[PDB]
């Protein structure tokens, strides 16, 4: 009921530095940071900066994180994120795929303005290098939450560009299908560019029926796109299906 | 006609005759006509009239409605042009007459819109478009302003096409009830009321008109009139200065698109001839640019990428609805895109092969023009109506991305031109394709990029003017094969056998330009012993320039002083270089020289940081050759400003929201200080400023003081001093700094200087939240309260930075040497800087130095914590880290402190000795502190001494950082990040290592700067991006700058980008003319009150010291001199007033050989030789005088070496006691029209001033009446005491007890000196030597 005890309790248990009252001072920054976060960020930072361990940033965040103050857990997060003589500091452990599952429950559907979004993708595609999956996951991302004009050509052309498997193709398709008419020129001709996508065995009529399908008026282009994208040997009826 | 002018003036309206004649309109006609009409309005005729006051004193002092005519307005308008053009201030007739204000505004208006080429002819058309300009670029002048209310108002609008205003009304539909509002209350006007309102509305239009006919009236080939191009030029910088000013445009943008005087002028062939009209033309893209400026008419805001984008898409759209209900042909082109309509390549290949009367409908569909009549043809033809549809409809660039895209160089097109860059010979009859900084922007990006056209224009100074220095005594003549080839030899100018590059590093981290880029010229000086000597002594960062000309001129062509140097020479480009020195046996750079054989030196030289990446970006984008290799010579005596601004413009440029408004000039000029900043500290610690409490509430003259304790004998802290926000009290509240333990060698650092309330105030102003400008005039202690407020921001500030920015050296050594006193820790000052830096301060507070006293001081702690351990008594033999420190901090003094804290907190006097195990820890300390007399001071000493031994902890908590950083630098990147308090740093080198700290540590949390005048413009505008936004915010909170309007500004690279645009117009000097708050201190104690008179006259109320008014050795007779400030006349002697026996090297040998007598008795009477300044009106002047110096004195054993033998603007930053100017001019008033040289050369000499000069040709200036009132108020010869050595103590005001001298001239004042001279030799001698 008064800090006093909880102050002169912490310094007679830490006369000695032994593996002994941690979990009575880290603890009671636990207890004090209700209704008071000032006391749990002091504790947070000082410890932090503090009497050394790899736990104790590993402590300070798991409190952190579980409480109404979370940029503060972050910038512990952040202190592991630097540690200056640690690159990896626990091994097989992890901190910064950690990181990035909360920049993931913080990009949930809360914050939908579509920028932080694509922002803690790209957040946590620095943290650490995503192989393809993450790269789908944001490029779905980017087509969906943009608009229908050469804002959407330019998100599907890039994530195209960078992209690092298939899917996002489908990705693109949908884009382009979604925006079917965003000029009075071509129509999105991204439909025409998605139907004459990769040669070989890949989809070779997904972006043409999404064209096809947009809602169903006629394609009248998407017939020739997706039967020259690479039938088979040259010299054969290709021609002859190229010119009926 | 000088002489009739000359006379008109003296006998009518010339000051300095008792007598003046009445007024005369047949006098001002005659006088007119014989100087103005006869001489084609000649420059030296209106400077005679200047010199005479030709306005100020017969122009609108007895001008009137019925006397208003021709001659008197052209005669006004002439003489306010060249007022401009010398820059002094010109319209203080009209401020002192408002009641011919608007008459004379409206004569010139009704001139400027009357016929052309009838009464007044067209060089008086081109005054009147002058005149536009100025009196529309002015408009902060209260009878301009009100002359161009009705005439630029909103109802101006109410001339353009009807359909155009519909259109207007219909898209802003907030406008149309404004426009309701003026028709309604036009009803009650009467018929000269509303229609001189009508015509003040279209006056605009209508010179709109005239001009665009006079360009029209221009025939494609057969040459014409300069003075109509001259007219039209006029016009469109009318046009730009009122597209550059915001609310000027806020009604003249609509009649601009209304009569498209961008369609006309591109269409037109005054801008096809590329001789006629080049420049004309230039300023035309200029003015397209600011016409299509991404700044919203609404809002004076800009525009974003789908702002602009949805306008360009909208007229396009709009343009498609106009095809599908009006245009058969176009159906394509109505059902075709944005990105398929809006391009003007596919929009012309529609809309090309339209017809005359297509597109003349097509215009009259979207309200373009008055509509086409049934099958009529619309005069106006296919060319001029599609290239008005493409200008309206076409493609436009992002202005980010075009000056992205832009070459940082001048090149072979841009480097030789006077038109864009004007050089060191300007006249001032024209202007030059320059910008403005003087009020306000229209956006941010407008500012920079004015700001950006004047650096390149200064970097194109510096490449033009010594671009023309291949070998040139002689102008360096051709050789076969085109070759260059020295045909003569040149003192300043020398073939430069080669260039090559040495060193061509990387960048800083981000930029995109490297940090030192060194190439060495190599010359085969065959040449005379003394100027090849003079050339060989090549010094540290000495500044040369590599001249690279294309010669065209062959073998013998002789030199056409008149003509331009620059097309004589043919120069090619020039490239300043700062020479590290010339090279050894060894190759490397002179750091004693060592014996050099031969005749060949190469030296090294890095100028700038992008110095070898100006011309490589000009060779990576813009397709041009290399400059650093077609070098020809070197010659003695901006491109990383450049690259700093882009890397601003393309910045986010979030800067603080209340400092946005002050960058911008608009918005409340008194809104960023303490008074209009919200969050100001309720009590804060002005701990340094007041000393006792007497004190404090003497610096509270208007302050009610709420003292918190009575009692007179405990009450002289640092106290709570809160200034309320019942509202006048300022509450003292006392307080006491924390106890530091047994030593009291730990006194905390307490300033004893007492800052008047003017300082006082002004610290607060700069620590409470905002930005505050100190006007320091000469004397009041800036620093000194600068390094104060520093001090109360540690006070109230543990962890901020305090970023000392000063625009020279000087100041950063003097804060230095004022924070050597202060209770600063020396790990928390950094410094950045411009490469080497002598550190003229106490202790090194450099890189280097600090990083090793660094070391030292963790040594110094590791001592203490072995210390402290061994006395409580631990085992061991081996030796412990700053971070095993930290942790024994934590594991002993932690423990051994909790006991005592949980044993004592939880009570007596000896207890409180008892429970310190800290004994045997201050076994090395005064006698046992804690008395045991009273147990809270008792244990106030023994928990000082644990918490000096957790401050020690805290040095070496902040010293692992110093066991971490490995490297010298790399060290010094750390403790500048982190522990850095206070970094102070130049403009120059922020702005050049800008990025550096901005992604190696920059926190900006207040910034204090020194010389704020010194700092141009752009050179201050840059530390502004010192730093990003913080999560949405720009960590900036304060700024307290100490500067001055009345100093010397920057001296730029040519006068012609000061004369073209006004560089010398600081931040700090528009705050002034806009009107935000200036802390003016006066508390002056440097100078005596009677000899600073010459100087404090021109600040507000600029006052003295206590120590200024009481001075025992201040108000002390001047050795052999009875006057304190004498400013002599100087007559011709030998025939020589000034001379110029070099090109403008302006010098007088009867004032100079006046000097160096009384230089040299100053040194025969004793007044110390050290206390003698030499300042002069020229630096030729000061050569001459050095000349003489050493011809007559010599190395004399009576005689030494005057202290400073420079420049009026090279004396800056100093003070004299005795200084001897030599003030050439006579028969021109120079540059001393600047208040900031006269201030200067008047506020050199703290307490004696004997100057050589003419007495009348001084007074003969308006600027300095004021001036020379105090300045002749004695006698004008040598009135001193010549029998008077040194020491004579008698007061500036007693009687002496000797004979007084008075001398009238030169050859009798140093035929006395030279008999004193030889009476010396013949009754004594000196020996040092």
């Amino acid at each position: 009921g008064r800090v006093t005890h909880t102050r002169r309790t912490f310094d007679r248990a830490l006369r000695a530095l032994p593996i002994t009252q941690h979990s009575r001072i880290w603890p009671l920054y636990l207890r004090f940071l209700r209704s008071h976060p000032l006391p749990e960020t002091a504790v947070r930072g000082y410890r932090r900066f503090l009497k050394l361990s790899p736990e104790s940033a590993e402590e300070y965040i798991e409190y952190l994180k579980s409480s109404d103050r979370l940029d503060e857990a972050a910038q512990r997060l952040a202190t592991v994120v630097n540690d200056e003589r640690f690159v990896s500091k626990a091994g097989k452990s992890n901190y910064q795929l950690w990181h990035e599952l909360c920049d993931l429950i913080s990009q949930n559907p809360d914050k939908v303005q579509s920028l932080n979004v694509d922002a803690i993708i790209r957040g946590g595609l620095t943290r650490f290098t995503d192989q393809l999956g993450k790269l789908w996951c944001s490029l779905a991302d980017y087509y969906i939450r943009s608009g229908h004009f050469e804002k959407a050509r330019d998100v599907y052309e890039e994530a195209i560009r960078t992209v690092m498997t298939v899917r996002d193709f489908t990705q693109v398709f949908d884009s382009y299908a979604q925006f079917e008419e965003s000029m009075i020129a071509a129509k999105m001709e991204t439909a025409s560019e998605l139907g004459r996508e990769e040669e070989d065995d890949v989809d070779l009529e997904l972006r043409l029926a999404r064209f096809e399908q947009l809602i169903s008026r006629r394609p009248l282009l998407l017939n020739s796109v997706l039967l020259r994208q690479n039938p088979h040997h040259v010299h054969e009826w290709h021609k002859r299906v190229a010119l009926h | 006609n000088a002489e009739f002018v000359t006379q008109l003036a003296c006998k009518y309206w010339a000051p300095h005759i008792k007598k003046k004649s009445p007024f005369d309109i047949k006098v001002i006609e005659d006088i007119y006509e014989k100087e103005i009409v006869k001489s084609r309005f000649a420059i030296r005729k209106i400077m005679l009239l200047e010199f005479s006051q030709y306005l100020e004193n017969y122009l609108w002092m007895n001008y009137s409605p019925e006397v208003s005519s021709k001659a008197y307005l052209m005669s006004i308008c002439c003489m306010v042009n060249e007022k401009f053009r010398e820059n002094v201030p010109a319209w203080e007739i009209f401020k002192k007459k408002p009641d011919h204000f608007p008459f004379f505004f409206k004569h010139i208006l009704k001139a400027a819109l009357a016929e052309t080429d009838g009464e007044f002819s067209l060089h008086e058309q081109t005054v009147l478009l002058l005149f536009l300009d100025h009196c529309f670029n002015s408009l902060e002048v209260d009878l301009i302003r009100s002359q161009v209310q009705q005439l630029i108002s909103l109802p101006m609008w109410m001339g353009l096409q009807l359909a155009r205003l519909e259109l207007e009304l219909k898209k802003t539909p907030k406008l149309r009830k404004f426009w309701n509002l003026i028709k309604k209350n036009d009803e009650k006007m009467d018929p000269e009321a509303r229609e001189q309102a009508y015509q003040e509305r279209r006056f605009l239009s209508q010179l709109i008109q005239k001009f665009i006919s006079v360009l029209k009236s221009v025939p494609l080939s057969e040459p014409v009139t300069m003075d109509k191009v001259h007219y039209c030029e006029r016009f469109i910088e009318l046009m730009i200065d009122l597209e550059a000013l915001l609310p000027t445009r806020r009604w003249f943008n609509t009649i601009l698109d209304d009569s498209h005087l961008l369609v006309h002028c591109y269409l037109s062939n005054l801008v096809r001839r590329e001789e006629d009209g080049h420049l004309f033309s230039q300023l035309l893209d200029m003015l397209k640019f600011y016409t299509g400026f991404e700044i919203n008419d609404q809002t004076g805001n800009a525009l974003t990428e789908n702002e602009m984008t949805t306008i360009h898409y909208d007229r396009i759209t709009s343009l498609q609805r106009a095809a599908f209900a009006h245009f058969p042909e176009l159906y394509d082109f109505a059902l075709s895109n944005v990105a398929e309509v809006d391009t003007r390549e596919s929009l012309v290949k529609f809309f090309g092969p339209l017809s005359s009367n297509t597109l003349h409908q097509v215009a009259s569909y979207l309200c373009l023009l008055p509509t086409l009549p049934k099958n009529e043809d619309t005069t106006f033809d296919k060319e001029f109506l599609l290239e008005l549809l493409v200008s309206r409809h076409e493609r436009r660039i992002s202005q980010i991305q075009q000056l992205n895209q832009m070459p940082l160089y001048p090149t072979e097109k841009i480097i030789w031109d006077e038109n864009i860059v004007p050089t060191e010979y300007y006249s001032g009859e024209g202007c030059l394709a320059l910008p403005k900084l003087n009020l306000q922007f229209l956006t941010l990006h407008d500012y920079l990029l004015r700001n950006f056209n004047l650096f390149r224009l200064e970097s194109t100074y510096e490449i033009r003017q010594d671009i023309e220095d291949s070998v040139s005594r002689m102008k360096p003549w051709q050789s076969e094969y085109g070759g260059v080839v020295f045909g003569g030899w040149a003192r300043m100018a020398q073939p430069i056998v080669a260039f090559t590059v040495v060193e061509v590093a990387k960048p800083n981290i981000g930029e995109n330009w490297p940090t030192r880029v060194r190439a060495d010229v190599t010359i085969n000086l065959n040449v005379r012993d003394h100027i090849k000597d003079e050339w060989e002594g090549l010094r540290k960062h000495d500044v040369c320039f590599l001249i690279t000309v294309r010669p065209t001129k062959p073998y013998g062509t002789k030199f056409d002083r008149r003509r331009p140097f620059i097309e004589q020479v043919g120069l090619v480009y020039v490239r300043g270089c700062e020479i590290q020195g010339m090279l050894d046996d060894k190759g490397r750079v002179i750091e004693p020289r060592p014996n050099l054989r031969g005749e060949s030196r190469t030296f090294r030289v890095f100028l700038d940081p992008n110095q070898y990446q100006q011309d490589m970006t000009n060779t990576i984008q813009n397709g041009a050759e290399d400059v650093y290799e077609t070098f020809n010579i070197i010659m003695r005596r901006f491109k990383a400003v450049l690259e700093t601004i882009r890397n601003l413009m393309n910045t986010d440029c979030v800067v603080p929201d209340w400092l946005h408004d002050i960058i911008l000039g608009y918005g409340d000029p008194s809104s960023a200080h303490y008074s209009k900043m919200p969050n100001q500290i309720a009590t804060l610690d002005f701990n340094d400023t007041f000393l006792s409490i007497e004190h404090l509430k003497a610096s509270f003259p208007g302050h009610n003081v709420k003292v918190t304790v009575e009692d007179p004998a405990l009450q002289i802290p640092p106290f709570r001093i809160t200034f309320p926000v019942e509202a006048k009290t300022l509450i003292v509240e006392p307080h006491v700094i924390p106890n530091r333990g047994p030593y009291p060698y730990n006194q905390p650092k307490r300033n004893t200087i007492q800052f008047t309330h003017t300082q006082i105030e002004a610290i607060r102003a700069g620590m409470q939240p905002g930005l505050t400008m100190v006007v320091g005039p000469p004397g009041t202690g800036k620093t000194d309260v600068a390094v104060q407020i520093i001090s109360n921001i540690y006070h109230n500030f543990p962890e901020q930075r305090t970023l000392i920015v000063t625009h020279s050296n000087q100041a950063l050594n003097q804060l230095f040497e004022k924070i050597m006193a202060l209770d600063i820790d020396e790990r928390h000052l950094l410094r950045l800087g411009h490469g080497e830096e002598e550190l003229e301060t106490e202790k090194d507070f450099s890189r280097y130095g600090r990083v090793n006293y660094v070391l030292a001081r963790r040594i110094e702690l590791l001592e203490e914590v072995k210390r402290l351990q061994k006395s409580l008594g631990v085992p061991g033999d081996a030796s412990y880290t700053c971070e095993t420190a930290g942790y024994f901090f934590l594991y002993q003094v932690m423990s051994r402190w909790e006991e005592y804290i949980s044993k004592v907190k939880n009570p007596d006097v000896t207890e409180v000795s008892t429970f310190f195990p800290f004994h045997e820890y201050f076994a090395n300390a005064p006698q046992p502190i804690f008395k045991g007399r009273s147990y809270e001071e008792d244990m106030e000493i023994a928990e000082g001494c644990f918490r000096h031994i957790k401050k020690i902890f805290t040095q070496l908590e902040e010293f692992r950082a110093s066991e971490l950083l490995r490297s010298g630098l790399d060290r010094s990147k750390y403790l500048l990040v982190k522990e850095a308090k206070i970094i102070a740093m130049t403009c120059t080198h922020a702005a050049l290592k800008r990025h550096d700290l901005v992604k190696l540590g920059f926190k900006y949390d207040n910034i204090l700067m020194e010389e704020a005048a010194q700092i141009l413009e752009i050179e201050t505008f840059i530390p502004l991006l010192l730093q990003n936004p913080q999560d949405g915010f720009s960590r900036l909170k304060r700024w307290i700058m100490i500067g001055d309007h009345h100093q010397l500004p920057p001296v730029i690279k040519n006068m012609a980008f000061q004369k073209y645009s006004n560089m010398e117009q600081s931040l700090f000097t528009r705050f002034v003319r806009v009107g935000v708050p200036t802390v003016d201190l006066d508390a002056q104690g440097r100078a005596r009150a009677s000899l600073c008179n010459l100087y404090n006259w021109r600040y507000k109320n600029l006052g003295n010291l206590p120590h200024v008014q009481l001075l025992p050795e201040f108000s002390t007779a001047n050795a052999g001199l009875l006057y304190d400030f004498q400013l002599i006349n100087v007559e011709d002697f030998q025939g020589v007033g000034e001379s110029e026996p070099n090109p403008y090297f302006y010098q007088n040998l009867g004032e100079a050989e006046y000097v160096v007598a009384l230089f040299m008795y100053m040194c025969l009477l004793g007044y110390p030789a050290d206390k003698i300044s030499i300042l002069t009106t020229y630096n030729g002047q000061k050569h001459l005088i050095r000349d003489i110096i050493n011809r007559r004195c010599g190395n004399n054993p009576l005689i030494g070496r005057p202290n400073k033998v420079t420049t009026v603007d090279r004396f800056q930053g100093q003070q004299n006691d005795y200084i001897l100017l030599s003030l050439v001019r006579t028969r021109a008033v120079g540059h001393l029209r600047d208040v900031r040289r006269l201030v200067v050369a008047m506020s050199r000499a703290r307490l004696g001033l004997y100057i050589f000069a003419r007495v009348s040709l001084f007074q003969n200036c308006f600027e300095l009446t004021p001036a020379f009132s105090q300045l002749t108020a004695r006698p004008l010869h040598l009135h001193i005491i010549p029998t008077e050595p040194f020491p004579t103590t008698r007061k500036n005001g007693e009687r002496p007890s000797h004979e007084v001298q008075i001398i009238k001239n030169m050859p009798q004042m140093a035929n006395f000196v030279y008999n004193m001279y030889m009476h010396l030799i013949q009754t004594t001698h000196h020996y040092h030597q």
